[PDB]
């Protein structure tokens, strides 16, 4: 869960 | 010492000016007409909204406004995430705690920064090229009519502290680094960073507003007001999810709002 927040954080 | 705290305040300010397109500096310029810039298109009713669509970015108006508010929030969440990543020691935290801090912080910050764009009469939109009136946002049919008014009420109080961008840059960082958010795995390194940010904020408020006094103390009382507006906002969003059919919540906002207050 929190895929987008994970994506935004690792980008 | 005082030096390391000045350095943190300046790093945060630089990172803030980068991360967020429209600063409080610009927004007040626009709201007082104390720039040379082209004044923003005023949206004060149904007709002006229709004629407005030329200046902004994409069935009934209350639903169309709400979906526009949605897209701006998502962009806000992205800007805040970039700003968070600039807070020294933030990226070195447990990634699950990074997600948790953003998940609970982002709306407290949206509402903090929205105040920079508001007066008692209305709010700048689409990077200051629109001005949607408070009356117009109230006029909307319920539950959408109650959506923005609490943000306006918080904003008139908060804008009285006359904080500038350099102060807000640290205050925002302090909100992000809240060690009491539900489900945090490792509170200690968060409280360590927040302690440095709060000292930096206290010094910043002494230097930048020395004719003022305990601007610092009053400003910390408002971090609790921000949790209330968020709680109250989550409830109205809970109502809207149920009572409306032809509206869906943008996926990033579903991530954030799912299992929250």
């Amino acid at each position: 869960r929190h895929k987008i927040l994970h994506r935004l954080l690792q980008e | 010492e005082s030096a390391d705290l000045r350095a943190l305040a300046k790093h945060l300010y630089d990172s803030y000016i980068k991360s967020f397109p429209l600063t409080k500096a610009k927004a007040r310029a626009i709201l007082t007409g104390k720039t040379t810039d082209k004044s923003p298109f005023v949206i004060y009713d149904m007709n002006s909204l229709m004629m407005g669509e030329d200046k902004i970015k994409f069935k009934e108006v209350a639903i169309r406004i709400f979906q526009g508010c949605q897209y701006r929030s998502v962009e806000a969440v992205q800007e805040i995430t970039e700003y968070a990543k600039s807070i020294p020691g933030f990226v070195n935290l447990d990634l699950n705690d990074q997600v948790t801090l953003l998940k609970y912080g982002v709306h407290e910050i949206i509402y903090t920064m929205l105040a920079s764009l508001m007066n008692k009469d209305g709010v700048l939109i689409s990077e200051g090229q629109g001005f949607m009136t408070r009356e117009f946002l109230k006029s909307l049919r319920k539950p959408f009519g109650d959506f923005m008014e609490p943000k306006f009420e918080f904003a008139v109080k908060f804008n009285a502290l006359e904080l500038d961008d350099s102060d807000l840059a640290i205050f925002i960082a302090v909100i992000i680094l809240s060690g009491d958010r539900p489900g945090l795995l490792n509170v200690k390194p968060i409280e360590d960073i927040q302690d440095n940010l709060l000292q930096a904020l206290e010094l910043q408020l002494k230097l930048n507003h020395p004719e003022s006094s305990q601007l610092f103390a009053k400003l910390l009382q408002k971090m609790t007001d921000l949790r209330q507006i968020v709680t109250e906002h989550v409830q109205l969003l809970q109502v809207i999810k149920k009572t409306e059919t032809d509206m869906s919540l943008h996926p990033l906002l579903q991530e954030i709002y799912k299992d929250l207050y």
